[PDB]
């Protein structure tokens, strides 16, 4: 996996091999993965013009491979076709079954939900990377965890939870949603921000680390 | 509705002190302010240019910091665009030009004896379709006379529902009013034709529509044996079927008539004003704190300047930031500070590219690097300065270097240093120092300083308020303001608010009419001078 | 634990001779019916 | 009716019968049409009140209030308060007003004996009080009166 | 001499012959006894102020 | 004038020059 | 002042009883 970097003024080369490996000498192979030529970075964006894609100015993006991955062949031809796009390698792509985000959060916890759909014409709607991994943890935790006719302990146990509205049964919504999103290997981490119960409304927000 | 539960991806985002903007942009209904909380909300209120950069910028120009709540207003007498077309104003929520691009038709469907709405925008991807405009509900008649009708008669003086009837023959079976009585609603209608014997009635199940009953139209004598006929009632059903979504409006001058897809008109952002005082007027009680303007122009700047001073003398400290022009040279500089040489205003030089989070390397002037420092300086725990700290700012279109940074920041004029690597963007900026020109006194000098006096002052004016000025009794004399004083400045040393303080160089007078007081205080700021020796015993 | 709460300072009583009266205010406790959870990312 | 008014509290304060009177004038009044209600409504026992903002009422809804009723503000408060209590400096709980007179304004309309409110900064919280407890009258050696 | 002596009386009653007008100035307060003011005649007047 | 916040028995005497105040007084 | 740091390899280091000298040197205002 790899980390992204942004160009900055008069930025040398050397620099950021340095700045994030802390021997200079990998810069050759770092410039090999970004499929650059000798001009590596330059203050004039004029100059980009003449060849973009293998030129590189201030302010552009360039990627920087972990250490383990950094003298791959297989690594440099797959970090040389996904540039600025590597994310859809590690989050991927799915087809889009959230064919209205206005309908199934207003009918919650049941059968005869989600549906297939097609964005633009003819394509299916193929829908990738972030928003991939909003589906794959929204679609996810709709489903009761007994549920999935193969791999069980899928799901949650969301649909028990509707118990009486006092302050112990509201942490444990807390615990399911938490249990239920570090379940993925796509997610490091999660923790609550803020939760809200009203008279019979539970609110609470939570953040989550997907990672890149 | 049911039990059920509710998962939003939500986009918001992709803290103490309160920041002001006040500049030009092409959205939002003009002359009142507006409280941002939310990146993905000023996207939404607004649309596109200066303000919204200037707010995409000002909410990111630190990786770690960033500023607090913002408060917007537009610098544009903004029209909406309207047309009037058949017998309907129609008016956009949409004010200034993009509101041009808004497209309205109407057309009758035969097969429902009703109209078709239809509108257009384009840049928001909108274009849905509202039909079956009326039928609110239709009636049968069941018995067997001959022939059987209904009728519905206005309120001639003011084109309401005032009866509806039913007529056999020349016999009215039932009435009821509709100027309000038990029928308000629509719903109960509904059941007090149904209960009679000879007729029933029944809603389309398109929606529950349940309309005010004064909204329907006049008609007379149509049958409803030989026919399932509707109700019509064809303006206030466009409320229930538009009104709570999208960008247009209608309202009515007259017959409701069908016409083509149209465009609208008049749309327009108009002049620029030729001044910015009487908008700058309504920021005077919203709360900020750091106010910029988005604009070079020096009677701007001028009045802004006035502005913050007629603030300060009022109860309310306020600072101003400034940038000037594309690039400009020492001599424009140095004329505007000192055109402008009062405190609580700082000026700024430099013109820098910021890489705008759609890709896009902007090429940004003065007086939007001001936003990008203005903005980091406000987020920051009070009594911090921004002396020494990095700004993410990509590159500089400049002219200033180590010696013209002693110079510019000598004459009062900040400026952003470059330091070859490492410090995180390769840029720092150098100092705080204000546009006053006598730099002896730090308070009026250095702004960290005056923006920690100035909420200190503040806290030990309304503090003094209620426990003296409410004037409870004169029977409580200068001894006791030494006690409440030190005791006032024991917590703040406690507290790290002031560095310290001697407590027994108090001095109190009092007359009965009124009391004097004399303190001293240590302050705290950053440092800015070190100076550290070697020596060696060879 | 049969109510949330009760803000006893709104309790407020009356008295007329040989009758009483009274208001107050309590917080009564439900059932869950909606939730709704916001989820938000990182770095 | 304010007259009236000023007129029934006169003949209430002859009948031995202590009573005043808090008053308000239209929207978004100038100081000089204030100044022509302050000089038409002269006598003691008569307080009058400058602007017309905001208030949060029952309803959740964002009222826009008459200096009319504005005065009803004062009213609740001076009649809560301990009896010799100043109302001076007391917070008031405006949700937006129309205040844009500022300091030095507010001596002016003070001086004149016109009820004014400010704004105030705290740390961070902020508050409108009201800045002195005058009344209508002229005098100012005359704290009976005046205040 | 009388209730005219400062100038505040008289822009007050301007505006009570209401075909006429007075108004205040912005710039801060001022409260002139009226017999400080100097003597002058026929300023062509209407839509001037 | 509204109010707000604005923000040893043995006697000695001197007499000499000073650049300031009125003198014999 | 400009905001800044400052170095220097110092020169000046190469009890209670104070100690009194007098004598002849090509150097100084007199008698002090």
């Amino acid at each position: 996996r790899f980390k992204k970097h942004v160009v900055q003024h008069e930025e040398t080369m050397q620099a950021i091999a340095q700045r994030y490996y802390g021997d200079v000498s990998y810069w050759i192979d770092l410039v090999e993965h970004n499929n650059l030529k000798y001009p590596y970075l330059v203050e004039t964006d004029e100059e980009k013009m003449k060849d973009p894609e293998r030129l590189a100015s201030t302010g552009d993006t360039l990627i920087i491979p972990i250490e383990s991955d950094l003298t791959d062949v297989s690594a440099k031809e797959i970090n040389s076709r996904d540039k600025d796009v590597l994310v859809e390698l590690a989050l991927g792509r799915d087809l889009n079954i959230t064919a209205d985000e206005k309908y199934f959060n207003e009918h919650g916890t049941s059968d005869n939900i989600l549906a297939f759909s097609t964005n633009g014409n003819g394509d299916l709607d193929t829908v990738k990377g972030i928003d991939n991994m909003k589906q794959q943890l929204q679609a996810r935790l709709l489903t009761p965890r007994g549920s999935l006719m193969l791999h069980p302990n899928y799901g949650s146990d969301l649909h028990n939870l509707f118990g009486l509205n006092i302050p112990e049964q509201a942490t444990l919504i807390e615990m399911e949603v938490l249990r239920t999103l570090t379940s993925d290997n796509r997610v490091k981490s999660a923790n609550l921000i803020d939760w809200k119960i009203q008279g019979n409304v539970y609110s609470g927000q939570f953040s989550v680390e997907i990672k890149s | 509705t049911r039990p059920h539960a509710s998962i939003e991806v939500d986009t918001s985002g992709i803290s103490e002190k309160v920041f002001c903007l006040i500049g030009q942009a092409e959205g939002g209904e003009p002359n009142t302010v507006y409280e941002l909380r939310n990146y993905s909300q000023a996207k939404r209120l607004f649309r596109s240019g200066e303000l919204l950069d200037a707010i995409e910028l000002a909410w990111g120009s630190n990786p770690n910091y960033t500023a607090g709540r913002i408060l917007a207003m537009r610098i544009e007498d903004a029209k909406p665009a309207s047309a009037e077309i058949g017998g309907l104003k129609i008016t956009s929520k949409i004010y200034g030009n993009v509101a041009n691009n808004i497209q309205v038709g109407l057309e009758k469907n035969t097969l429902s004896d009703s109209l078709r709405l239809r509108v257009i925008f384009q840049d928001d991807r909108f274009n849905e379709v509202y039909d079956n405009i009326g039928n609110i509900f239709t009636i049968k008649y069941k018995g067997e006379e001959a022939n059987a009708t209904f009728s519905v008669e206005h309120d001639e003086e003011t084109q309401k529902a005032s009866r509806l009837v039913l007529k056999v023959g020349d016999q009215e079976v039932k009435s009821y009013d509709l100027t309000g009585g038990a029928y308000d609603y629509t719903n109960a209608i509904i059941t007090d034709i149904n209960q009679l014997p000879d007729f029933e009635a029944k809603l389309s199940p398109f929606g529950d529509k349940n309309l005010e009953s004064s909204k329907l139209d006049k008609i007379e004598n149509a049958n409803i044996k030989d026919k399932a006929v509707y109700v019509k009632a064809v303006f206030g059903d466009l409320e229930k079927q538009t009104a709570y979504n999208g960008i247009v409006s209608f309202e009515q001058l007259k017959t409701i008539e069908p016409f083509e897809l149209t465009k609208l008109k008049g749309g327009t952002n108009g002049e620029p004003p030729a001044t910015w005082a009487d908008k700058l007027d309504k920021f005077a009680h919203e709360g900020g704190y750091y106010i910029v303007p988005l604009s070079s122009k020096q009677s701007v700047h001028a009045e802004v300047a006035s502005f913050v001073k007629e603030r300060s003398d009022a109860g309310e400290p306020m600072r101003a930031i400034v940038g000037g022009g594309f690039n400009e040279s020492k001599e424009q500089l140095f004329g505007r500070q000192a055109s402008l040489s009062n405190p609580r205003v700082s000026l700024v030089a430099n013109s820098g590219t910021f890489v705008m989070d759609d890709g896009r390397k902007n090429h940004v002037p003065a007086y939007m690097v001001a936003v990008a420092l203005g903005g980091l300086a406000s987020g920051l725990e009070i009594g911090e300065s921004i002396t020494f700290k990095p700004l993410r700012v990509s590159s500089l279109d400049q002219i200033y270097e180590s010696i013209d940074l002693d110079e510019l920041n000598e004459n009062g004029i900040i400026s952003i240093e470059f330091v070859r690597n490492r410090t995180n963007t390769f840029f720092r900026i150098v100092d705080d120092v204000t546009t006053f020109n006598d730099k002896s006194d730090p308070v009026k000098a250095e702004m960290a300083v005056g923006e920690a006096n100035d909420f200190l002052v503040s806290e030990l004016k309304v503090q003094l308020e209620d426990q003296f000025i409410g004037t409870r009794t004169i029977n409580t004399s200068a001894s006791i303001i030494k006690d409440f004083i030190q005791s006032y400045l024991g917590r703040k040393k406690r507290d790290n608010e002031i560095q310290d303080f001697p407590a027994e160089d108090v001095q109190v007078i009092v007359e009965g009419n009124e009391a004097r007081i004399s303190m001293t205080v240590y302050p705290i700021r950053s440092f800015k001078k070190i100076s550290v020796s070697l020596v060696y015993k060879q």
